[PDB]
DNA sequence: TGTCGCTAAGTTCACGCAGTATCCTGT
């Protein structure tokens, strides 16, 4: 993909494939509440980096005109104010407020980097992507069993990781504070660079940390012992022993030095911890360190955040940030989810219905069962 | 003994007015109207928490009542200003003060003393000289206005003291013009004998007001007199409240047949009733709902409108009090009375006798006199008498008993309007 | 589609400035 060619196919995107008839399905959330959709906050970023906010719209057709005219690099969506944010210069000081908005995380391979071996900084594969397939699963449930949330996004953020927009609307009216109680509850790795030990459990295990574990299992051996390979020689074995109590370090040493494998490795390192028993859930501190999602709270406590809209282009990938089916997550590649230049191949190549000739179909086709569950609630309801 | 065996019973020791039939008739109450006289002033209708005076308190009533009566005289007689008592004065100034004694004894010519109020001489006294003063009429507590001069500073002469000024009348509306006259039977306590407790002067006046059948009978205390020989030796085997209980049934229940509106007065010699003036009414006994009509516990002092007439009494030995007091240069009971009407205050004496307890804050709310009254009752343990003062009917029924013997009451007739002479005639008689 | 001008006191609201009171944050 050649950047220097985006500028060339953003138009032709926006005119053509954008699923603006289901955005705004979603962002007008069934006319229910009057100037909804009107008091929602956009904000693009043109080219050279110029940026603009305190964008509204009137209707689907204002927000395709204005979209089209302007060909955005990219597109945030954000709070929903208390009057139209075009016209915020004339709104009186402190009565403009954003009242509502999706509740979001942003997961980040990039906060992986200390833990992850396979590749640094914005680089990913196939061997580190299980960890955000552990994060979806880890998060969602929560979000599904202990909040009860019933309207739930996962979307690609086209390179390093992954978005969450949480719609029911019990989430949309949630306060600065709520938002943080609910971050904070799902946060478990604690700490920056300067700490080693970032998770310290208490004797008795929550059930939510243990139903974490229990989903953190299924995929350990694999992630860990297998791909990422966190036993493989001194110089990594030596962070988990860094993990561990000293008074033990050294009778595991001699056992790693007669080991040939990292499951192996494992093995004696888990028989160890148990023959040695307030140390019982060291080994799950271990999973829980190289293996649970971490949340920026500043991401989801502040309800003006802008944050990338679905079915966006990345600056530098040009992937399309496209939904993820939660039941198809184990088949998720974000290797293969279509390129800007991709589709516009496919599209010249052959109105309402281009995209279902392209490779971007079965993603607004998951997009759009999603916005048929958020239609049936609002009617049943 | 010696009362049961009188023989000048029924006589007219006194007589005024009209001349009427040997025997006196009612209108057993039909055509009567009484209550209290409506005036500016809320009337003393039930208990006020007594026991605490602040010598401020005092200061400011007794100052206010010389500032307002010296404002009255001062309109009256187009005085111009008003000079302290105090300060030095060698040509001729008007001084508005109160009278009283140098020294605790009787006030005596060469006694005298005037004390200014506080607006005009902030409350300071003078020795006063009436060698200068042809004529004079003084009593303590008296305000007067008095035109001399204080050479010395020390001394003040003076050489004229204003005459007092009584209230207007009252102008009775036509509201009750074709009411006929009516008939008004007052006695005064005690009630019975020195040396019984059975009220027999009371039973032969019941007797008398059942067979005249008054429209009004005006009983002013003591109804259980506190000098009672046998009261202050503690010889009775019930409590005063059942004994006063007893002489109230049977004065209310023996004029039932006589049907006759019944205004009684405490007197402080009440043994059984607060002792402090104003008296408030009584308040310990309910007459029964065919008496609720007939029967008015009024206050000491009392100002009582009868179909637009309207009658002053006090319990209170006022021409007593006073005449232990007053000081002229030269009758006496009628200057005492004239002296009364005219400070306006049914008790101007300061300070008191030493048989009264004043309550001044209630003494100020509820002595003035409104108007000046038709008929003015004021029982005395001097002679029975009836005298026109100014044009009011004063009337002393002395006693019901004195002593050992029976005493007298008195019987008038009043109307509103007839001829000023509303009081058709008048008499003092015995019992 | 034209709807005369300016001047002035007055009500209701939106804010400075200062003063008084109560209520907070964490693990
Ligand atoms: N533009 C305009 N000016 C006015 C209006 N009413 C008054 N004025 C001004 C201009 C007039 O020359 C001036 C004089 O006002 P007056 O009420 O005293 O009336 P005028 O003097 O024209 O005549 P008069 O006092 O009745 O003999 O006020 C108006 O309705 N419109
Ligand atoms: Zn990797």
């Amino acid at each position: 993909y050649d950047p220097a060619s985006l500028p060339d196919v953003l138009p032709l995107y926006y005119r053509r494939l954008f699923p603006f008839y289901q955005y705004f399905r979603w962002l007008n959330y069934g006319g229910v509440v009057k100037n909804y959709f009107q008091h929602r906050e956009f904000s693009f970023t043109l080219k050279d980096d110029v940026y603009v906010r305190y964008q509204s719209f009137n209707n689907q057709s204002e927000l395709e005109k204005e979209m089209q005219k302007m060909c955005p690099y990219k597109i945030d969506i954000g709070a929903v104010y208390s009057h139209r944010p075009s016209l915020h210069n004339t709104v009186k000081s402190g009565t403009f407020q954003a009242q509502e908005k999706e509740l979001v995380f942003d997961i980040d391979m990039t906060d992986y980097d200390d833990v992850r071996r396979c590749c640094s900084s914005a680089d990913i594969c196939p061997k580190c992507w299980t960890l955000m397939t552990i994060a979806v699963r880890i998060l969602d449930r929560a979000l599904a069993e202990d909040f009860g949330f019933k309207h739930r996004l996962w979307v690609y953020s086209g390179r390093r990781g992954v978005h969450c927009w949480v719609c029911d609307d019990s989430a949309r009216k949630l306060s600065q504070a709520e938002r943080s109680a609910v971050a904070e509850y799902l946060s478990v790795v604690k700490g920056g660079e300067e700490t080693i030990k970032k998770v310290q459990l208490p004797e008795t295990i929550h059930p939510f940390i243990g139903k974490s574990l229990k989903m953190v299992e299924r995929y350990f051996e694999k992630y860990a012992l297998v791909d990422q390979d966190i036993l493989e020689n001194k110089q990594c074995w030596d962070k988990v022993i860094a993990l561990v109590p000293e008074v033990a370090r050294e009778s595991l040493l001699r056992e790693f030095s007669k080991a040939r494998s990292s499951v192996e490795r494992w093995d004696k390192l888990s028989s160890c911890l148990e023959a040695t028993r307030r140390y019982s859930n060291i080994p799950k501190e271990i999973m829980l360190q190289f293996c649970y999602p971490r949340l920026d709270v500043n991401v989801s406590k502040g309800l003006n955040h802008l944050l990338k809209s679905p079915f966006s282009v990345h600056p530098k990938t040009g992937r399309i940030s496209v939904p993820i089916d939660c039941k198809k997550l184990d088949q998720f590649d974000p290797f293969s989810v279509p390129t800007i230049s991709l589709i516009c191949s496919e599209l010249d190549n052959v109105r309402t219905r281009d995209y279902k000739r392209t490779s971007l179909a079965p993603y607004i086709k998951v997009f759009e069962q999603f916005l048929d569950k958020l239609d049936q609630s609002r009617k049943g309801e | 003994q010696k009362y049961g065996s009188r023989t000048n019973r029924g006589e007219v020791v006194t007589t005024y007015g009209e001349l009427q039939g040997t025997t006196w008739n009612g209108g057993s109450g039909s055509n009567t109207n009484v209550e209290l006289f409506t005036s500016l002033d809320e009337p003393l209708t039930k208990m006020y928490k007594f026991m605490f005076q602040k010598l401020m308190d005092i200061r400011e009533v007794v100052s206010i009542k010389i500032e307002e009566l010296g404002a009255s005289l001062k309109d009256h007689f187009q005085i111009d200003e008003f000079t302290s008592v105090s300060l030095p004065a060698q040509e001729t100034v008007t001084v508005l003060g109160q009278i009283g004694c140098d020294s605790n004894g009787k006030l005596n010519s060469k006694s005298v003393i005037l004390e200014g109020d506080r607006e005009h001489s902030a409350g300071m006294q003078v020795p006063v000289d009436l060698s200068e003063l042809k004529d004079y009429s003084l009593f303590p507590g008296q305000v007067v206005i008095m035109e001399g001069t204080n050479s010395t500073g020390r001394r003040f002469v003076p050489t004229k003291l204003y005459e007092g000024v009584p209230l207007p009348f009252h102008q009775p509306s036509k509201e009750f013009e074709e009411c006929p006259q009516q008939m008004v039977i007052t006695a005064c306590g005690p009630f019975t004998t020195s040396d019984t407790i059975t009220y027999d002067a009371l039973k032969d006046l019941i007797d008398i007001v059942n067979r005249d059948r008054p429209d009004i009978c005006i009983l002013l205390g003591p109804f259980l007199d506190a000098k009672h020989e046998q009261i202050e030796n503690l010889q009775l085997t019930v409590t005063f409240e059942d004994v006063f209980k007893r002489c109230l049934k049977m004065i209310i229940e023996g004029t039932r047949p006589s049907g006759c509106h019944l205004v009684i007065v405490p007197s402080l010699r009440d043994v059984h009733h607060d002792p402090v003036y104003p008296q408030p009414p009584f308040s310990c006994f309910e007459p029964a709902k065919e008496d609720k009509e007939r029967v008015h516990f009024v206050a000491d002092p009392c100002t009582l409108s009868v179909n637009g007439v309207v009658i002053g009494m006090t319990s209170t030995d006022l021409l007593f009090h006073m005449g232990a007091e007053e000081i002229s240069s030269s009758d006496r009971f009628s200057r005492i009375l004239r002296h009364i009407l005219t400070q306006r205050s049914y008790y101007p004496l300061y300070p008191p006798n030493e048989e009264i307890n004043i309550d001044y804050e209630a003494l100020y709310s509820y002595t003035p006199m409104p108007v000046t009254p038709d008929v003015f009752i004021v029982p005395s343990e001097l002679r029975y008498f009836i005298k026109d003062v100014t044009g009011c009917i004063c009337i002393n029924p002395g006693r019901l008993t004195k002593g050992l013997v029976g005493g007298t009451y008195a019987r008038f007739l009043v109307k509103s309007g007839a001829m000023r002479s509303t009081c058709i005639s008048a008499q003092v008689v015995r019992v």
